[PDB]
């Protein structure tokens, strides 16, 4: 009875029935702004259903030396639906963010994917003292790939990543990962187009593993942004 | 006695500090209060007067001639009129104000701005104008289908002779900072823009050019925070007759 | 802490916070109603 | 659930259990959660009325220490004809440089807390005479600001800049900086950009820079030389901290980004945090009597 | 005036002193607190949390290879398959951990622990495991009939995919001490070694070789001690840029 | 001891043992009874 | 601020100071207290024990040999069998006793002293002594009919192997003082002498020679005052591997 | 006079006049009658 879920999200629904009870990161759920939080005084719009929905992302393929992917939030949405257009109209955005992450395989296959958020995942680069420019870091809806996911690309550590708010898919048990994220930012609204608040990442712990005929296994995310409001109307940016 | 220690910290002069200290001249009776007009009790209050803008800062323009905008009568429509820059800590039209002014003495700032225009043509000029204030992040707009997109008034120059465009506090973050890097995400406010809405339309005796005069203060939501020397005065040397004082 | 015998002696005071901006920002007696002044 | 916790958890004893539904060493890590296994459950245990303290380890005691920032040494001599510093150094304040502080306060991605600033000041006659007791000012101009070019600048009159003076002789000087961020909080890390164009920083948010330490020495020059070592500790108080982060692991290479290389071979190397062993069946330190 | 005398200790600087000192900024006022999620307030709320130990710290291990532990079927009985080192002081599968990491910045150390194993096979994947923990003082058991006398846990792969190991505080001290020695009696905790209680048994289609994966934490009557400078940082030189902060 | 103008001057405080750790070790919404948690 | 003034004794170290100085390791939490047995707190109950003296202390006598005095059969009556000096500062069988060792960290002292004998011969000897105390101011009494004008007890061999001669409190003065000079009126406590009052007699199978044991230790009465450095123990170089703490 | 946060700072601690000598010098448990003990 945590197996199985269902997420309605304006006219978007998602069911899986080998869930593995969804993550409420922090314990926190996504809100509106409060007044006495808020900060720029234009009333804000609230699209709800127009942007509180499942957008799904192009899926990738998980193979044998796959490393992991990214996606950074709200760069990866910035440019989808609805969303992307409150996004390029408006100077400032606030929103949570629904993810779900899908893999299946058969029976017969292996494999543990750590599906985790990670709030200001800044990244380093590899051996340089140059930091990562724009073009590294802002990827869009394709997102990217770890360089070296065993310290996250930023010379920590895949092993400490279990801090953040994640959950596994380990095939063997489930199909699905499902994690509520909050609005998480030192400021109560902020620019999408200059700042990530997350970033989801998605590392092959253990590799993909079978001894029957192959099929394409991808990973597939979707994610629903919450609550989302917008300040600071004026024309599109794109 | 009383057993103590000194700190870190002792002995040190720091210049902001706040401690009574021995008094130079004991039993001495000030001059008793007297009221006055005009008592300023905090800055805020000399920042929520309006004061003029230079928005025609441009060489060709001399003196009191870059306090105000020549607006003349167009041919085509939807035209630009001028644009203002929002950059308080760099120099601009908004720097020689009172709100400039004192803000420049701080680094943050966080509240509503208003612009006021009087036009000061004549009685028999009419005319309409779109004032438009764009959030940041794009360029300023150049086109009047773009700009009021954004925040904006429409004026009809009639009996009264000014409006007001509110700058409302439009910002990710509590406060703005004065830095020098006016392109930062927590530094620019954005653009206002002056259109044509309809047209300059005068008399052959009115001037077929007419002046605008642009107002900036604060308003009471504003606050500034954390207390610098002003950019906006400095010496080199010596000031003239400042050697006498020691002769 | 002050232990001077003389008033002046004393620290900074940083609590007035009474404020009249209205003295510089409305110097009429017709208080505007906020309406056309004229 | 929030509770007050000011001491480690008592154990219960518990007995022999035989269970049919009932497995609690067995967990979903899938989940995300961490096992909720009790130590009753899973062994047969004994009442321990555990008195350990907590408090060491409160975020305040954690990071409420004065930890070296900022190490500048400079000549103190006449300079009408050198290229360095000038009697005077400007420092942009930062918790990047040394690595003790940046990978305590990387533990988090959210600090909120005043800054206790003390300022130790020690000199050296260059390659004997005494040492002088000289004055030196520390000024605080917010990042971005003037700072002075010059000793004897009159920007040094500091008209509404915070200033210090103190001695040598005296007890290093110490001030509060407050908790100056234009947000609620500092970002310790910020995946983006500073500017509205494409050309500005990755992950330096300005908002979070306290601002430049503009110190010279006061005094006239001496007829000989001295090098002046000026070191800055900063303490974090009153602080609130968010989001536990996993720690650094490979070396710090620059105070402007986390870019990563890593040690030549493990321990802390990027294909290798840990230290070798022969195999996962060898047990390093084992006990042979 | 008040008669006093100055102690031994006045004037010096204690990095870990508590005292008020001489506001810079007076009158500051801070950015209001905003919520925001995911406060911690005491680092013994980061050890609870349970994260991946290094049991594959071999040579031939690359990166995240060493995350963990490879398990194939086998022909004979009751064999070993890995151990564990429970020295965090020393460089061990312990010491990048959440717990590993934060209690590297204290001295001693006190509390149960707890090692959860998710098994990453097929779901066809099927076999019974034995976790032992045993206390120090002598060699670490290498057959199955020694190691569990000790503390263990006979697991089941099964629908539920993890178990927990308990490591109970099992300890003649109320501490124990991070120092170098790893064999002091003050130090050492002993061993978990694993065993095959039957066989990885897996189709001919699911793989034949199934992955563990190790995870640590502290329970919550866990308590750190004596902080200490942390042995997993340094530097011999000034980081690049830092000279740029003079510049 | 604080005898300064400002409350951020004062002191460190360490006095907050308020402790959540359930926000990092079980932020799913399902308390997991201590029993199968799938 | 405060007018202050610093006194003479200001910034001095003192070693016997009493402050309170500022805690290196901020929340700290030690170890909870366990009941251990045997808490002193108060060093006369030290004193209290009784504890042997050296009364053989002479060449011929090796080790253990001086903590005991042998008894022989005389043929002469009224013998002189041993006495005991009362000099605790400077070396005599009082030194080395538990009383001797406490009482010489101090100067002053004051309380009766208790001496306790126990015969060690066999079961079989018989015999009487007289155990005299007498207090200062003469020459030791060399004969029986001298010593016993003094504080004395007659022992009786039997049963109970042991007796107590209490030493009284004998003094003009509060205290005696700890000083080199024993002849001097404000150190000098008198003699203990033990002569025969019958006669050591034993069977031919017994030994013919049988050993008492001496005891000593103050009553509760007893004060100790002026705290000081014990001669006891000193040092003209470093101990070995005093050096390696510092490699 | 101790004006820190953590109690072992404090001053010595010259109060504690109880004593149990009776734990040094009579460790029987028959309270010998002061009468032969044996």
């Amino acid at each position: 009875s945590d197996r199985v879920l269902q997420l309605k999200l304006g006219n978007s629904a998602i069911v899986t029935q080998e869930a593995a009870n969804y993550c409420c990161a922090y314990g926190e759920w996504p809100n509106y702004l409060p007044d006495h939080e808020a900060v720029a005084i234009d009333k804000p719009t609230q699209p709800e259903t127009a942007t509180d929905r499942f957008y799904t992302l192009k899926s990738v393929k998980w193979e044998t030396g796959s490393t992991g992917w990214w996606w950074k939030l709200p760069d990866a949405l910035n440019n989808i639906g609805m969303f992307g257009q409150n996004v390029q109209h408006h100077y400032l955005y606030r929103s949570g963010f629904l993810i779900h992450v899908q893999c299946n395989a058969t029976k017969f296959h292996q494999g543990a994917l750590l599906v985790v958020a990670i709030p200001e995942h800044q990244r380093g680069a590899h051996n340089t003292n140059t930091s990562p420019g724009f073009d590294d870091i802002m990827k869009g809806e394709e997102g990217g790939t770890f360089n070296h996911p065993y310290v996250l690309d930023d010379g920590t550590s895949l092993a400490c990543a279990t801090i953040f708010p994640h959950q596994w898919i380990n095939l063997r048990t489930n199909n699905s990962a499902t994690i509520v994220l909050p609005w998480m930012n030192a400021a109560p609204m902020d620019f999408p187009l200059r700042h990530n608040q997350w970033t989801l990442a998605i590392i092959p712990v253990v590799p993909l593993g079978t001894r029957t005929t192959s099929s394409m296994v991808p990973i597939t995310v979707s994610i629903a942004p919450m609550c989302c409001e917008f300040n600071g109307l004026r024309h599109a940016i794109t | 006695g009383v057993p103590t220690y000194l700190l870190p910290g002792s002995g040190q002069f720091l210049t902001t500090d706040d401690h009574s200290s021995a008094p130079a001249l004991p039993c001495f009776n000030p001059t008793p209060e007297m009221h006055i007009p005009g008592q300023v009790r905090n800055m805020l209050e000399v920042v929520q007067v309006e004061s003029m803008m230079e928005i025609n800062n441009t060489e060709s323009a001399v003196g009191m001639e870059r306090l105000k905008v020549d607006i003349s009568a167009l041919t085509d429509v939807d035209q630009l009129l001028f644009n203002i820059p929002l950059d308080i800590q760099l120099d601009g039209p908004l720097r020689n104000t009172l709100v400039g002014n004192i803000s420049r003495y701080y680094t943050h700032w966080s509240g509503s701005l208003e612009m006021t225009f009087m036009f000061c043509g004549s009685f028999m000029a009419a005319g309409k104008l779109i004032l438009c204030y764009t959030p940041p992040g794009g360029s300023c707009p150049t086109t009047r289908e773009t700009a009021m997109l954004g925040t904006h008034i429409v004026w009809d120059f009639g009996l009264q002779s000014s409006v007001t465009l509110i700058i409302p506090w439009i910002s990710g973050s509590h406060y703005r900072m004065f830095n020098n890097d006016a392109k930062s995400t927590n530094a620019n406010v954005g653009y206002v823009t002056c259109f044509m809405q309809t047209n300059l339309i005068v008399p052959s005796e009115s001037s077929d050019t007419c002046s605008l005069i642009g107002f900036i203060a604060a308003k009471d939501d504003f606050s500034l925070r954390l207390m610098r020397d002003s950019p906006d005065i400095g010496q080199l040397d010596h000031l003239h007759a400042a050697e006498a004082a020691y002769q | 802490i002050n232990f001077y015998k003389d008033s002046y002696a004393a620290s900074a005071s940083k609590q007035d916070f009474s404020q009249d901006p209205s003295k510089f920002t409305e110097p009429v007696v017709e208080g505007l109603k906020a309406a056309p002044v004229l | 659930i929030e509770s007050i916790i000011k001491t480690a958890t008592d154990t219960v004893k518990s007995e022999i259990n035989a269970e049919l539904g009932v497995v609690p060493s067995l967990n979903a890590v899938e989940t995300g959660a961490t096992s909720n296994t009790e130590p009753e459950e899973a062994i047969q245990t004994r009442t321990v009325i555990n008195q350990h303290g907590v408090s060491e380890t409160l975020v305040e005691n954690f990071l409420s220490r004065a930890a070296l920032v900022s190490k500048r040494s400079f000549e103190y001599k006449d300079h009408t004809s050198s290229t360095a510093d000038k009697n005077f150094f400007k420092w942009t304040i930062n918790t990047r440089s040394f690595v003790q502080l940046r990978r305590k306060l990387e533990l988090f991605t959210y600090l909120r807390f005043d800054a206790e600033i003390t300022i130790l000041t020690t000199v050296a006659v260059n390659g004997y005479v005494g040492l002088p007791d000289l004055t030196l000012q520390a000024m605080f101009v917010p990042t971005g600001a003037l700072t002075p070019e010059k000793q004897d600048s009159f920007h040094w009159q500091s008209g509404s800049n915070a200033s210090v003076f103190f001695k040598i002789s005296d007890p290093p000087a110490r001030i509060t900086i407050p908790f100056m961020c234009i947000n609620s909080a500092y970002s310790v890390f910020y995946d983006g950009f500073a500017g509205f164009e494409k050309n500005g920083l990755y992950g330096i948010n300005p908002a979070d820079t306290i601002g430049n330490l503009c110190v010279r020495i006061v005094n006239e020059h001496q007829p000989v030389g001295f090098t002046v070592t000026v070191r800055v500790y900063m303490k974090p108080k009153h602080i609130k901290a968010w989001a536990p982060r996993p720690p650094r692991t490979l070396p710090y290479m620059s105070i402007a980004n986390a870019n990563y290389k890593g040690k030549e071979r493990a321990p802390n190397a990027l294909s290798a945090i840990i230290g070798n062993r022969d195999s996962v069946k060898t047990m390093p330190h084992n006990i042979v009597n």
